[PDB]
């Protein structure tokens, strides 16, 4: 089956969080294998304690393992923005066999905020010559993780052949999210510019890219 | 020290099997009191436990997956396997090599793999078209460019982006690809280097997408 935890758990910038994980009889109650692993986005997982309370080497003092029953518990005191990760509590399972939890997002929050990096490009030589033409606008080094952009021929705007991602996290903590327009060589030719306007915590930074 | 590199295809379709192969180095794989074991995490989902193979060479499995698991090892060129068949999309993962330093005091993995990603679909491959996206600094800093490379249109996830073979690190950011309306794959990558360069500097991106078997290196020039 699976071990029951928060979808996600969020933190003040300073201290501290408990993470639960439930289990049954045979399993967290008859067993003391019960383990904790940290994955920040992109890497594998981390083994941050086993044994219930053992914390592994190099881990710090602020991380805790507790357990009561059929329920085990991480306890975080104190968070960095070192600690901004998904965790995941394991379990031994009869007869040799494991078993992983839902998982748990935990999210720190008195970050400060941090104005979106643009960079729009025009559509290559190459491309415009292969009858395409796309334009890269790339946000990052943003918080909070939410933008919203607005395309401009001209002065005008645009929402056909518009592809944002959703914001993701970067190794630095902050966010990245790539907008994408797709037009034709004619398109591209017969405005004299397009313009990437990004919008995020009530303010906006706009890149212009000429023919 | 010990270091676990998994091999396998990225894409894989319904009626095929997963032939995933992991290779351990820096320790022995039939040594001390050691554990092996497979461990899947789909796309932005959770964890799961496949099976274990031990040092002694008997294996474990999930009582789900366990119908059509029929782990494998390799104890002359340090290596174990796994394999999947009836294969069906809930089974793309990024699929997981891990280590148990004892086996005699409990479950813990210690060491893992980097991971290779597993897709099934139906869904033929298509290799990236790359192109050029040369410098201009009208949104950047001072005496710094930016220039980069388009990955645009492959079918499926992922592929590496390096910068003159690896020799160029610094500045380097490759954005999280797109997926687009298409069902298709569309990345870039951005090097922010300081302006005086663009007249001295070549500038190459090394984009490889094994699925596809596409290796293209772009001279990214100015226009």
């Amino acid at each position: 089956s699976a071990l029951t935890q928060p979808p996600s758990v969020s933190g003040t910038p300073g201290q501290s969080v408990t993470i639960s994980c439930a289990g049954a009889n045979n399993d967290i109650g008859t067993y003391a294998y019960v383990s904790w692993y940290q994955q920040l986005p992109g890497t594998a997982p981390k083994l941050m304690i086993y044994k219930v309370t053992t914390r592994a080497s190099g881990i710090p003092d602020r991380f805790s393992g507790s357990k009561s029953g059929n329920t085990a518990s991480l306890t975080i005191s104190g968070l960095q923005a070192e600690d901004e990760a998904d965790y995941y509590c394991a379990s031994y399972r009869n007869f040799n066999n494991a078993v992983f939890g839902t998982g748990t997002k935990l999210t720190v929050l008195g970050q400060p905020k941090a104005a979106p990096s643009v960079t729009l490009f025009p559509p290559s030589s190459e491309e415009l010559q292969a009858n395409k033409a796309t334009l890269v606008c790339l946000i990052s080094d943003f918080y909070p993780g939410a933008v919203t952009v607005a395309w401009k021929a001209d002065s005008s705007p645009v929402k056909a052949g518009v592809e944002t991602t959703t914001p993701s996290k970067q190794s630095n903590n902050k966010y990245a999210a790539s907008s994408y327009l797709s037009l034709t060589p004619e398109q591209w030719k017969s405005h004299r510019s397009y313009s990437c306007q990004v919008t995020h915590e009530g303010s906006t930074v706009e890149k212009t890219v000429a023919p | 020290q010990v270091q676990l590199q998994e091999s396998g295809p990225g894409l894989v379709k319904p009626s095929q099997t997963l032939s995933l192969t992991c290779t351990v180095s820096g320790g022995s794989i039939t040594s001390r009191y050691y554990a092996w074991s497979w461990i899947r995490q789909p796309p932005g989902k959770g964890l799961e436990w496949i099976g274990v193979i031990d040092y002694d060479g008997d294996t474990y499995y999930s009582p789900s997956l366990k119908s059509r698991v029929s782990i494998s090892w390799d104890t002359s060129k340090n290596q174990f396997s796994l394999k999947l068949s009836s294969v069906t999309p809930a089974d793309t993962a990024v699929y997981y090599c891990a280590r148990d330093p004892d086996v005699v005091t409990g479950f813990h993995y210690d060491y893992w793999g980097q991971g290779t990603m597993v897709t099934v679909s139906s869904a033929s491959t298509k290799g990236p078209s790359v192109f050029p996206l040369a410098p201009s600094s009208k949104s950047t800093s001072g005496g710094t460019a930016a220039l980069g490379c388009l990955v645009k249109d492959y079918f499926p996830e992922p592929v590496t982006v390096s910068w003159n073979s690896g020799a160029l690190t610094s500045g380097v950011h490759t954005f999280p690809a797109v997926l687009q309306s298409s069902g298709l794959y569309s990345l870039s990558s951005v090097v922010t280097v300081p302006s005086s360069s663009l007249g001295t500097q070549t500038y190459i991106c090394n984009v490889n997408h094994k699925p596809s078997n596409t290796k293209v290196d772009k001279k990214v020039e100015p226009k």
